[PDB]
């Protein structure tokens, strides 16, 4: 019956805190006001000034300054495909915060403790007999109280919309049109704030830069969140949306989403003479990165065979594959592409990185500014197979050490395959 | 017949980013390979100058705060030293199928659109909108500040339907002026090509080339953008710029609204020249929003007493409808 | 939802103030499903005409920044904005914040249609790529042809007809122009198997995406562990929850002749590959489906391999 | 009458960077193709040279700071080492049209204004106000520290309109003064042109070539950024310059502030040496500021006292209000 003997206690630990709000004669005029609520009559004025307003999970009259939306944040549950990751449940923690226009917070602040260790918050949409004997009223006060908890999470089914509400057709199997209007839902992006300002600073942040720096870890879930955007939803004037203090003032930030060339890559291989006249190098970052990521895994132990068993040879021909795209990023940047002071080894390293046609080249103009001749492409690969890992003499007892030469002559023939039509 | 309460139209003559790009005069006609005019870095001490209150002078706190000013470190973007000119060039397109919505609930509505735009069309060509989007071509008006204090800003215009110039035009953008329309001989051959290509017809693609010769290593003016508040008061200030391909560009928004400068035809006073057609025609450089609800000039009056009340206003104040038509907006309340 | 008669390709869509954020949780390359918006759009525009249809498309993402910047050297960034114009009062606008991006791609597509049946074959393409430069793609207008248009001009590659071996090398003489970009693919066995085989400790199903954009480790009691690509959430579909409407019953909608829906956002992952590692290029299509006995109108690559 | 509450102005007197480089005496007349003085660095060591409170001052802390280094590393701009000239190289341009701010709220308030400009161009010229300008640049001011202990500074002016000139000026920077203003028939035809510039009857572009000559391979003085002194692992930069495309400079704000030293009128002194025209008129060497609004003699009430209030700010002194315009700035609430 916590409404009576925790309720009188609450409006009477509010007339503690009332006293702040006490003047002596206007004062006296509002201890009348809020002891009319906080000594006898809290559910008849909460109805009366709170009984006809919207709370959300995921609103949309944020979206614009005057406009107008959609309050629903039901569907508790999709029971179809395992292959989507959303708002079908939040398991642990459930919290509800929409704004609507809900004024009053004390009006709503001295009702949400009946429900934290017992089942008041059961009784905010119906089945009020506690409800009603937790009044100490009749049934008119109590009335009153449960209009204005039954009016806190009002559905009518039929929302209504702004022309702001971002609507949008979505196209059926051969077939017409449901046009989608999609909102913004705030309590999910709040539960993302909570896993992330716990997992950014506070607890994970000082223990994971303290423990790997010198040495203070037990190894437990330690990360880093590099690429997130601020989002602000009002700036220095936010009244938007609700879950909106002076911490949170539009303080929603957005997990990252760049795609393979977000940020520059520096070139490696221009037309000079430590660029391409020096031309058995293949340099490149990302290629000492993922000789890198080769190195610390160049042992095959006796466990992780299962899956160190297509991660080598397939993280070459992604290495290949990378060179490839060296190739296609140079393929771009060659305005000038002939015989220059630095062009000895890029002569024949010039067959992939093919230059423009020169003009100086008579009708026999395909066998040094046409040369059609990938083959010792296929021995700048076996060097740069021979120079990624040193092949041991004795490595190979197992039918995954010449499987390594098994894989480099896989490697290539993709490269052949690759460079069959590159001067040409 | 009523307010079609979700209401909306496209971008028409939508301009790309213009790069910009310096080099000397007299060697304008091999401009294809001038250097990027890259944002740079520099950093200023600045002092006190602000109009500080009225009754919170206090003279020696005054001279206490001055020696300890405050540091900025904004942008710039100067010519080489060998420069002389400046190049700005984009790209510029119509889409047709100008009066119809992109957005519209009301068939009844639309309907009475329909007949409205296309009696309007039927009745007068675009060749006064014709000639008042081509004379924000014509000029430099495009390059904002650039044009002020430049010794020969001249644009040179030329029209592709293959992937070569069709017909070209060559002017001098400080013979017309930013404040008066006059039509000429190289100017309504192009306006017949903007008027019969901005109709509903397909597109139209126009290559605009402009040579502000702006002086010897003087800086230029790409857009800035705003930011919030970085946490930091000694980086605080930085007037970060815009570049496309580490070279300084002006925003497409604003090099759409210097096309957009038409209507002579707002109430108050032939003085200002043009301002950028507007719902509510408002200007940042003046500073209040012109064409107030309770003069009848504003946009959704004429154009619900031209549709639903079938009431056409003067065509002198037509063609502003029309206008905030091929800018397009998100209409209704 | 068939692989092709003939592929499309158009190789540099260079495209112009793009959306970035797309999504409530995301900020980089915009949604699949604005492109598959783009080509029913374009398969409207086009193909009632001229007899085509088309399913899924193929993005290569060539270069995307981004008008983002970093505040004081902090651990986060922000945008950049556009100046809104004067409000009726007339002192400043409800300034309001979205994400607004610059990018580059190409996109392939799949017919099923007469291009080389009662129709020649550039003509068609050429007829394609002419009208598909009107159009906006994700909030964004197409950056037109400029000394870009150089290569612009293609071919109308068939798969369905054709030798196997000429199968082969028809799909990589599409690879070859196709190199400095990296193409995106979901993962949906991966998300399945992904947090199937991870249920060790919890069987939440929206923590997924949640906890693969960072650097998970468990250390030495420094070796960071195998990433084996680039794990990255993506909006994977619409998720319809409250029941169907009308147009009479839910007013402003857009046209009063199709009815409405509000939704919600799913989150899949799409990893970005190179076009060499793939099984075929017709097995990276994004189609499109609807399922209104469910909420989820979700769009899908299937055969990702 | 009300003022406005968002008020700015052009800068009419707009200058670029200045970029150096080095050479030798009387062969100064093909520099053309002198390098640029490039900015190295060195390693200092420091030492104790600076005031102690005696909170800590032990017989053990300064013997013990003193072997305790705090080496460092700074930027240094020296000659080529045949070389005993400096060579500083800026083009200066003015805009014209001095009183028309360029964003202002009210339209009451800028037709006064504009008014009150051009009773007082046609009252009097730009003419007082040019010639104190061009004692900057022909008392090379400019040039900051580099001028101090120089033993002979020329100026070279030559006037660009075209890729051509029109007139030179050949100026013996020392033997004028910085002291005294003095009228010169040669002067005052640099003073003619920069009167008409400003005006408004054509444009003027100038550049300035500066002859200091210093000594065999002494040091330059060029700017230098906001430093970091950071949170180095044991010695880090603690002094940067100022560098373009492999070339030390000078910012452009620098050598606009050493060009507007006008004022005299500031009522504390009058010939102990003009200072920089500025609201609260106010010098960051000195750390004073000149012109309080405890007096009547700024810039901020003379303005609102001229405009508004309808005094005359006598004549003497109105020239400041002009010269501050001329400087351009935000204005207003």
């Amino acid at each position: 019956q916590e409404l009576r003997q925790f309720i009188e206690s609450f409006i009477q630990e509010r007339l503690q805190g009332k006293l702040d709000k006490l003047q002596p004669d206007e004062d006296d005029k509002r201890q009348t006001l809020l002891a009319t609520h906080r000594r006898e009559a809290w559910l008849a004025d909460a109805a009366r000034r709170v009984g006809q307003l919207q709370l959300v999970t995921h609103t949309l009259k944020p979206i614009h300054p005057d406009a107008r939306g959609s309050n629903l944040h039901s569907l508790p549950q999709a029971p179809g495909q395992p292959g989507l990751a959303g708002s079908h449940e939040l398991g642990d923690r459930l919290v509800s915060d929409v704004v609507g226009n809900a004024a009053a917070l004390d009006v709503f602040k001295f009702l949400s403790l009946q429900y934290q260790g017992k089942n008041l918050l059961n009784w905010l949409t119906e089945d009020s007999a506690e409800a009603l004997q937790a009044l100490s009223d009749n049934a008119e006060q109590a009335r009153e109280w449960r209009q204005a908890f039954i009016g806190i999470t009002t559905v009518k089914g039929a929302p209504a919309s702004h022309s702001l509400a971002k609507q949008l057709y979505f196209p059926l199997p051969g077939s017409g049109y449901h046009l989608l209007a999609p909102l913004f839902p705030t309590s999910l992006v709040h539960h993302v704030h909570a896993l992330l300002r716990e997992a950014r600073f506070g607890d994970a942040a000082k223990a994971a830069r303290e423990a790997r720096s010198r040495q203070e870890s037990w190894p437990h879930g330690f990360s880093e969140y590099p690429n997130l955007a601020i989002q602000k939803f009002g700036g220095t004037k936010p009244q938007n949306i609700s879950q909106l203090n002076n911490e949170r003032r539009g303080e929603n930030w957005l997990l990252p989403s760049l795609p393979p060339n977000w940020q520059r890559q520096n070139v490696n291989a221009p037309m000079r003479h430590s660029s391409v006249f020096e031309h058995d190098f293949g340099r490149t970052p990302e290629v000492s990165r993922l000789t890198r990521t080769l190195q610390r895994f160049l042992a095959k132990t006796v466990h992780n065979n299962l899956a160190i068993r297509q991660r080598r040879a397939q993280l070459v021909a992604q290495i290949c594959d990378e060179a490839l795209q060296y190739a296609a990023r140079l393929r771009e940047l060659e305005p000038g592409w002939s015989a220059t002071p630095g062009c000895q080894l890029h002569d024949a390293e010039q067959l992939w990185l093919d230059p423009l046609r020169a003009q100086t080249d008579e009708t026999f103009l395909q066998r040094r500014l046409r040369g059609d001749w990938p083959a010792e492409v296929g021995n700048r690969f076996a060097n740069w197979l021979n120079r990624a890992v040193s092949s041991d003499s004795q490595i190979l007892g197992s039918p995954e050490a010449a499987q390594w030469s098994q894989e480099l002559s896989k490697e290539l023939t993709m490269f052949k395959e690759i460079l069959e039509d590159e001067r040409d | 017949l009523s307010t079609a309460s979700v209401l909306a139209f496209e971008r028409k003559l939508d301009p790309s980013d213009a790069l910009m790009s310096a080099g000397a005069w007299a060697q304008r006609d091999a401009s294809q390979e001038w250097p990027a005019v890259t944002v740079r870095e520099k950093s200023v001490r600045g002092t006190i100058s602000n109009r500080l209150k009225t009754k919170d002078r206090d003279p020696a706190k005054l001279d206490a705060s001055i020696q300890s000013p405050n540091l900025q470190t904004v942008d710039v973007a100067n010519l080489p030293s060998d420069a002389d000119t400046l190049k700005v060039r984009f790209t510029l397109r119509v889409l047709g199928g100008a009066g119809t919505p992109s957005a519209c609930n009301d068939a009844a509505y639309r309907d009475k659109l329909l007949q409205t735009v296309a009696t309007y069309v039927n009745d007068q060509g675009f060749a006064e909108l014709a000639r008042r989007y081509a004379h924000n071509l014509a000029n430099a008006r495009f390059l904002w500040r650039n044009r002020v204090g430049a010794e020969a800003v001249e644009v040179r215009i030329n029209h592709i339907r293959q992937g070569e110039v069709a017909r070209a035009w060559r002017f001098d953008a400080l013979a017309i002026g930013l404040r008066d329309f006059k039509a000429d001989a190289e100017l309504d051959a192009l306006a017949e090509l903007i008027a019969s290509g901005l109709s509903g017809s397909g597109h139209v693609l126009l290559e605009v080339v402009a040579f502000a010769r702006i002086g010897d290593g003087q800086e230029v003016f790409p857009s800035q953008e705003l930011i919030l508040d970085k946490g930091d008061k000694k980086g605080q200030k930085s007037k970060t710029l815009y570049s496309v391909r580490d070279a300084a560009a002006i925003h497409s928004q604003k090099i759409g609204n210097a096309l957009r400068t038409i209507d002579t035809w707002y109430p108050d006073e032939d003085g200002l020249g043009p301002i950028a057609v507007e719902p509510y025609g408002s200007v940042t450089s003046q500073g209040k929003a012109y064409r107030q609800p309770k003069q009848k000039l504003d946009f959704y009056t004429l154009l619900d007493n031209w549709v639903l009340r079938d009431e056409a206003p003067a065509v002198e104040q037509q063609h502003y409808v029309i206008a905030n038509l091929i800018r397009g907006g998100v209409f209704g309340e | 939802v068939t692989d092709p008669e003939a592929l499309l390709l158009l190789p540099r869509l260079s495209i112009q103030n793009a959306n970035a954020i797309s999504s409530p949780l995301t900020w980089g390359f915009p949604s699949p499903g604005a492109f598959t918006g783009f080509v029913h759009a374009l398969q409207r525009r086009v193909g009632i005409s001229l007899d085509i249809e088309l399913d899924g498309v193929g993005i290569v993402c060539h270069r995307f920044e981004a008008q983002i910047s970093q505040p004081a050297g902090k651990r986060t960034k922000v945008f950049n904005l556009t100046r809104n114009p004067l409000n009726r009062d007339g002192s400043t606008a409800a300034i309001v914040e979205e994400g607004r991006a610059h990018l580059e791609v190409s996109l392939l597509l799949g017919v099923h249609g007469d291009g080389l049946d009662d129709h020649p074959a550039q003509e068609i393409a050429r007829q394609v790529q002419e009208q598909a430069g009107a159009m906006r793609l994700a909030g964004g207008s197409i950056l037109p042809w400029c000394n870009e248009r150089f290569p612009a001009p293609n071919a109308e590659l068939l798969m369905l007809g054709g030798s196997d071996e000429q199968r082969r090398k028809n799909q990589r003489r599409l690879t070859r122009r196709l190199l400095p970009g990296f193409a995106l693919v979901s993962r949906e066995a991966l998300l399945q198997q992904h947090l199937e085989t991870l249920r060790t400790t919890l069987p939440e199903a929206t923590t997924l995406d949640a906890l693969l954009d960072l650097c998970r480790i468990n250390f030495e009691p420094w070796q960071v562990r195998d990433k084996p690509g680039w794990l990255v959430p993506i909006p994977a579909g619409y998720n319809a929850l409250s029941p169907l409407y009308l147009p009479g019953e839910v007013r402003n909608a857009r046209d009063r002749e199709t009815p409405l829906r509000f939704v919600e956002n799913l989150f899949g992952l799409g990893e970005w590959l190179s076009p060499h590692r793939v099984a075929a290029l017709s097995d990276l299509l994004w189609y499109h489906h609807a399922e209104p006995d469910k909420g989820l109108y979700r769009w899908s690559t299937p055969r990702f391999v």
